[PDB]
């Protein structure tokens, strides 16, 4: 009458780990699997996308011609990254719909600048200013030409360029608020005129208002930045009687993944598809607990900082 | 678990087995030895990592979005970019947390499920040669070699072999 | 010692489906159905949905008055569809904040008009051009009314309208911008003034702008469009000095169900309560892949093309 | 299947039944039979159709909503309505892909567990009176005609009436 | 349920019982009782509690947002602040909908599934004497006073003092 | 040969409750609990929110001035009520953007008003309107004044304010506009002229238009309010030749909690974290249907009226 004895079980581990479940919210398991990336390297890789690190420089400054910009000139990227340390060194300028421009720049992702021979006859071009140094000497936006009067007087511009060819022209121009009375008079021989930027789609009127404000790197003046696009067959009309701060030429719009992105972490030479303004993190997992702003290949950002995945069974000590 | 197997009928897991998650452990008169079952094992293993590739390595590409830190006060249209991203933050992170509670309790049935799945198995290949002791062990009412223990890991013992002499040792006095 | 045998078992079929799970992406089960709608008819259902299809008319050209839109005046609808081909065939315009105006309108689903006999004593009214032309002569905006000089004198306006109904009134008016300071003079006798339309709860003020824009029908000047709503117990209240471009009446605003639609499908003698710019849809599926612009009874887009839900057991072939 | 029936224990299906989706087969002294099981097969069918009237013709009126192409470059406002747009159309495509994925699951559950439960039925039946072979199939240890199979097949086999004929059979050395 | 116990081979529940959810009825020479079983019901009642632990208590503070009714018309912008809040009023109504949906269908396979744990737990208790009849009812082969039915209740009837009675009494032409 | 019985069971009760499951609408169980706040109190809970009921007052008024609301002056709030039965009852004003001023300050949560002395030499100052009556003499916005001349002159203005503090300044100002030609004389001696309020940062310009609005409370002028914020470092330009409002000082800007709802429910002494327009309803649940506007630790809205969720085993009875 012999007999014997089978028992069937499972293992079990000494260092298990807790995990959530639908009836219960602390119940440990043998192994799990962390789902939320909550680490960052610290630093920006400057691979696989193509970085572009702004410096000193914000967009726009290297948009305008700033000249501590000018190495920006005709540059590409994937993400432009702006520094907090950034300023502007020249003209005092205001933009409305700053947000705005900045961002269609950014979507385009190229400041390539073709030049065009505007026909400005009768009037001196290439103003400058000792606020803005270039090479220690006193110069302007690198895109833009100030125009001033040439015998002491100022004629009505009226002035065409067409749109012969096979893409968008964004052109970015500006109006001069002179600060006082007897500075519009021996800038433009005239008292300040409205402007009126036109095409065959659109029309922008602006009045530059004389008057002072608050001195900014020693200027009571202003320049306000207005941008205009002009699709082929369509003609820029520029129609103003002084205060004109007008284009050397466009910008080329493209439409493709580029943005931008405001860090203060450095530039490395890593290869990571996830970028943060805390730096590159992995994207292995699905979620991420680092920062909502995220650029590339990215988890998306949840607010819980850890969500472990049971891959294994209920652990059950002896 | 939802079968009673796992934390229920079965008391306990075994630190000792590190070849396997689920196994045999046998007493005859040659000893008493562990080897674990392969065929469930994987199984389990199996299952766990389909949860794994649906979730690991698969990330969405975004590049030009909304602006989300803001340093001067707007008004109305801030108040909209703010509420359209915190929105967005709230649903996600519910989706995440809905899925690793609903991941997990499948994980843990799934493996309960498993162990009584050999469970069922094994009973069956005994016929009526062995009775169940209410723990996940059975006694086997023959003389049981370590050869006739190999027989029922991989399922190839003959229960009628040994019918005779169980039913004997099972229905008697 | 005879006996039998007891088989339990299920069916299986030659032609099974794959579909996924939580655990499998590839497992076959022996029937699924699909919940994504991929495919449009390719023609929009005239039914339930009143349809009106713009031709060669946008919104805004058959609120104005166009002549080659006289057939749309005072039509309702459900679904408004414009059609890429259209152009406006009258007098050069803008709207600031176009697409604003656009909705609310698409948004009231009406163009019902009523006419409002304004006192306009001491002007001439029915201001015509060789731009728009109605049954070969020179004609205007219908529901615009294009005020000059009577006896080469144009005399400050400051005409009054109450709204002693019970709904709304959405007033359509406008600014011309003549193209040169002769055409600004020999049309209203002065220099170019300001026009302010106001009510006891709004005031819009706006400048006119002489200067020269390209071309556009042989045409130099533009018209400026502004909408103002009156309230009840309201009254508007127009404070011109010349430039300006009249309402011949009112609007009415209604709230409901009404859009636009963007869209080149021809519409037919159908009965489909989804419509997307592709053509009306079956709606029996939760989800679709046409197109996430819908109007009606519709699935939610998605981003997959396929998914399929079992309806049956795993197979398994012997 | 979490209970091991389908894909387990039963090794493959039946292209040969076509009149539902469970049943039995037999071989007595008479032949070899197959019937199918009504309430089994209408259980699992009943459920199915449950899903799929929660999911089927329910859909969502919608009417003016926002622009969601552009011709023209605008900036900041159209930024926020890509986003907005495309913010809802990955969470409604997450949606769908769960949805679906769960579903699935628990269907292919479910018919597994209706083949289990016939399983057991049938089991309970039989009381002393047949062995489970461990592949889906019971030996009946008597002689079974075919107005006693039927008899099993819509629950009013007595098992009394052959017990003694089926111990006899069953425990005979 | 997928067990197939409640709303299956368990005919009907008992309104009678009111100390428990699940539980024992006998009959012997001594009469017809009726008692709770407390592991079962505390077993199924944690589980629900820890789903309302979940789902209970736990909200979300939110303050400034965007305004959601409106007295005037604006056009684009008030139609963006309107679509993003039917946005996500539909997407929060599909989540609380497919969310009681899955807890009530996990809910009502927990309860069924501590019916079968229950059953699976007694009938290992009784071993060779006691048969099921399959309707969730054990006909045990031997003489069972109130005493010996407290043991079988709270797992300390020892099967081994009345296997002889039993094996006897099932075993008998 | 004596035998016994042992029956498995479950309970059962008489009253049970339809719930909703995957693969059934309607099933029953034992017992459930709803998941849907679909009730109010009725009333708003003074507590644990600090509400402030604003009465016949808007927080614009209480802003700017409107005697009516002086007992407002300086009050801080965690949700500001406003009541629809307000109304104002001072000078008529307009404020371009009324939302945007509106929201920040709501979300600022604070009236705390610092008095600064501008230095406006050569000018009268705190002009009055029998529109705007305070303790039934004339008066004008508390926050507000109305500069005017002092010997039939009135020179340019050219002052000077700076933020040496540590925090934000919000500036609240306006520009009047006369309703004749007359008054704008008879008020500034000169012709309307453009005011100019700058920063280092920031620039707005604006022009008063002279003409007659619709009288409201017996005046057809009209005041046109603006905000300006001031960063530390900054300063404040203020620059005009009449027809100024000036301010009287600066409101403090902070960040927290802070909000604004329309309601017309009672405020009541008792105590409740989420506040509807319909009064505060509990939060235990995890949905609502009582409104899609909430304040506080509030359940998510949904637009189903009941969910019911199973807390019971399925119901079998006998
Ligand atoms: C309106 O008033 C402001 C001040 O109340 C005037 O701005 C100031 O113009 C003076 C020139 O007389 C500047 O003084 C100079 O300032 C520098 C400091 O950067 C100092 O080093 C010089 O020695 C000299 O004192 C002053 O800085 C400047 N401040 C500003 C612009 O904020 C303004 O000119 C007046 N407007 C008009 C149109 O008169
Ligand atoms: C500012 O300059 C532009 C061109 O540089 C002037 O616009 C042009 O005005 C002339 C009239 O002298 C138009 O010429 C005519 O054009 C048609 C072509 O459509 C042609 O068939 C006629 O025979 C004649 O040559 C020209 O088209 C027109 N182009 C525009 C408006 O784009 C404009 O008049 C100048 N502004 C002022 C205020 O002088
Ligand atoms: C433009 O025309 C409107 C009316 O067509 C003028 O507004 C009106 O001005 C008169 C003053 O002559 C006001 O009349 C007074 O009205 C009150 C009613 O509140 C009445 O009780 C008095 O006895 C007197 O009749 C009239 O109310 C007022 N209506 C408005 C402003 O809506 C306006 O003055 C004209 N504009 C110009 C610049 O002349
Ligand atoms: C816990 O489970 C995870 C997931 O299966 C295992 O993580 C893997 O570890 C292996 C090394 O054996 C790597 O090849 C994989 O890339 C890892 N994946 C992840 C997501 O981490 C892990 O090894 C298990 N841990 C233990 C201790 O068994
Ligand atoms: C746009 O250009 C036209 C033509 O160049 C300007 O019109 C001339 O303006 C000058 C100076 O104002 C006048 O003296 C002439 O009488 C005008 N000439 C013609 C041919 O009409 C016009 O002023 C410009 N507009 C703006 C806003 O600068
Ligand atoms: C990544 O950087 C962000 C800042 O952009 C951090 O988020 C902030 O953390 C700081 C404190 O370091 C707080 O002052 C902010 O209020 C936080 N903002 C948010 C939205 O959380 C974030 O903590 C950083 N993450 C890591 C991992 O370094
Ligand atoms: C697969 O399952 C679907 C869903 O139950 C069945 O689709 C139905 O087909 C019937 C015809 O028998 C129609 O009455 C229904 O309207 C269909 N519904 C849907 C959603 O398509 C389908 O018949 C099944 N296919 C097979 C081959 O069995
Ligand atoms: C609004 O209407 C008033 C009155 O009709 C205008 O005021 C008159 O304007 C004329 C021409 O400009 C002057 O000569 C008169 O002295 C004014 N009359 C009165 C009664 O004041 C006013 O100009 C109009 N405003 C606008 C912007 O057109
Ligand atoms: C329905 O029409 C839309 C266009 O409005 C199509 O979606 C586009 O497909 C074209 C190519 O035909 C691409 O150029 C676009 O980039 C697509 N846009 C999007 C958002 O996908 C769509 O493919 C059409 N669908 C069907 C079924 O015909
Ligand atoms: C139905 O189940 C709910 C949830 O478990 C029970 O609700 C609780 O009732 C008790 C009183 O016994 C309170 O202590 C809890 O605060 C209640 N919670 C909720 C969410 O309501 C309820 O008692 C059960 N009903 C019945 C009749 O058994
Ligand atoms: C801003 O202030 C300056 C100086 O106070 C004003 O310029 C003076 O304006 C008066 C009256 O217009 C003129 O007569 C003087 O010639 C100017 N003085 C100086 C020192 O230039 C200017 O007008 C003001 N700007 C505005 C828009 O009001
Ligand atoms: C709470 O108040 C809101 C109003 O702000 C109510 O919702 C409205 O109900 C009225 C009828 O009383 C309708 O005219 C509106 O169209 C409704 N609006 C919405 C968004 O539903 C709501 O019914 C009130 N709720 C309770 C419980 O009193
Ligand atoms: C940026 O500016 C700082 C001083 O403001 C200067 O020291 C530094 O060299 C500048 N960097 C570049 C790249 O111009
Ligand atoms: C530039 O434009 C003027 C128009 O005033 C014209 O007279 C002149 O010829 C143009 N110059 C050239 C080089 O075309
Ligand atoms: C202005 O500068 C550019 C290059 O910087 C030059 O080509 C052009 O001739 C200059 N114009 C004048 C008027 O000096
Ligand atoms: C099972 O194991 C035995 C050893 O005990 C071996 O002899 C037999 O071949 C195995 N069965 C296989 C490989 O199918
Ligand atoms: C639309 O315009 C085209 C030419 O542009 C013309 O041939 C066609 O007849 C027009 N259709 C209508 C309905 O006016
Ligand atoms: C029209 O308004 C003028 C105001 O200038 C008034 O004199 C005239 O009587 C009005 N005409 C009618 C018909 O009321
Ligand atoms: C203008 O035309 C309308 C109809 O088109 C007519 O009733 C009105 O009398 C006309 N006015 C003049 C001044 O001719
Ligand atoms: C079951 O089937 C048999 C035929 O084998 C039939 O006689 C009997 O009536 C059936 N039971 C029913 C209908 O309840
Ligand atoms: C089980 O119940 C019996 C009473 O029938 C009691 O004597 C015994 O001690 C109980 N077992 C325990 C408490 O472990
Ligand atoms: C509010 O205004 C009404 C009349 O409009 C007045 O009766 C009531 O006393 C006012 N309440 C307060 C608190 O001023
Ligand atoms: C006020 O400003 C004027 C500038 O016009 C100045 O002359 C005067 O001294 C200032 N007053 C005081 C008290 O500083
Ligand atoms: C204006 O009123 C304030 C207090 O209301 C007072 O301090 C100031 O002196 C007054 N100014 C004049 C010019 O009366």
């Amino acid at each position: 009458a012999s007999t014997a004895t089978l028992c069937l079980g499972h293992h079990a581990v000494p260092n298990g780990t807790i995990v959530k479940t639908i009836t219960n919210d602390q119940i440990e398991v043998t192994n799990a699997t962390e789902l939320v990336q909550s680490s960052s390297t610290g630093g920006i890789c400057d691979s696989p996308h193509q970085i572009l690190d702004g410096e000193n420089c914000t967009l726009i400054d290297a948009l305008l011609g700033d000249p501590q910009c000018d190495g920006f000139q005709n540059k590409k990227w994937d993400l432009f990254v702006e520094r907090s340390k950034a300023y502007s060194n020249c003209y005092p300028y205001d933009v409305p719909d700053y947000a705005s421009l900045r961002s269609l720049v950014a979507s385009s992702g190229t400041l390539e600048f073709n030049n065009e021979s505007f026909n400005w006859t009768g009037v001196t071009q290439n103003g400058t200013s000792s606020s803005c140094k270039r090479r220690s000497n006193n110069s302007f936006f690198s895109r833009l030409n100030w125009l001033t009067h040439l015998k002491f007087k100022y004629p009505a511009l009226n002035v065409t360029m067409p749109n012969n060819e096979k893409f968008d022209k964004l052109y970015i121009w500006g109006v001069h608020h002179p600060g006082t009375n007897n500075d519009q008079i021996s800038l433009y021989t005239q008292a300040s005129g409205r402007i009126t930027v036109s095409t065959k789609r659109s029309q922008q009127t602006v009045i530059p208002n004389i008057g002072s404000r608050p001195r900014v790197r020693d200027i009571p003046s202003r320049i306000s930045i207005y941008w205009t696009i002009v699709k082929p067959g369509d003609i820029l009309l520029i129609n103003s009687t002084g205060n004109l701060i007008a284009p050397r030429g466009y910008f080329k719009i493209r439409s493709g993944k580029s943005s931008i992105m405001r860090s203060d972490a450095p530039i490395g030479k890593c290869n990571s598809e996830c970028i943060t303004p805390n730096g590159s993190i992995p994207n292995d997992k699905p979620f991420q607990n680092v920062n909502r702003i995220t650029y590339g290949a990215c988890p998306r950002y949840v607010k819980q900082n850890t969500l472990k995945l049971a891959t294994g069974m209920r652990n059950v000590p002896e | 678990g939802i079968f009673g197997a796992i934390a229920g009928f079965i008391e306990n897991g075994w630190e000792g087995m590190v070849d396997g998650w689920y196994g045999f452990r046998h007493q005859n008169s040659e000893g008493i030895g562990q080897a674990a079952d392969l065929k469930s094992t994987q199984a389990a293993i199996n299952q766990i990592n389909g949860k794994l590739n649906r979730l690991i390595g698969k990330t969405n590409e975004k590049f030009h979005q909304i602006e989300k830190e803001f340093s001067e006060v707007e008004g109305r249209i801030q108040d909209l970019e703010k509420y359209v991203e915190d929105t967005k933050i709230d649903l996600w992170s519910y989706n995440a947390e809905l899925l690793v509670a609903l991941e997990n309790q499948h994980t843990i049935d799934l493996t309960d499920s498993e162990m009584n799945k050999l469970f069922e198995r094994t009973k069956k290949q005994l016929r009526e040669n062995a009775e169940d002791m209410g723990n996940g062990c059975f006694k086997i009412y023959h003389k049981c070699d370590n050869a006739c223990i190999g027989s029922i890991r991989n399922g190839t013992y003959d229960h009628d072999v040994y019918r005779d002499e169980a039913l004997n040792n099972r229905f008697q006095i």
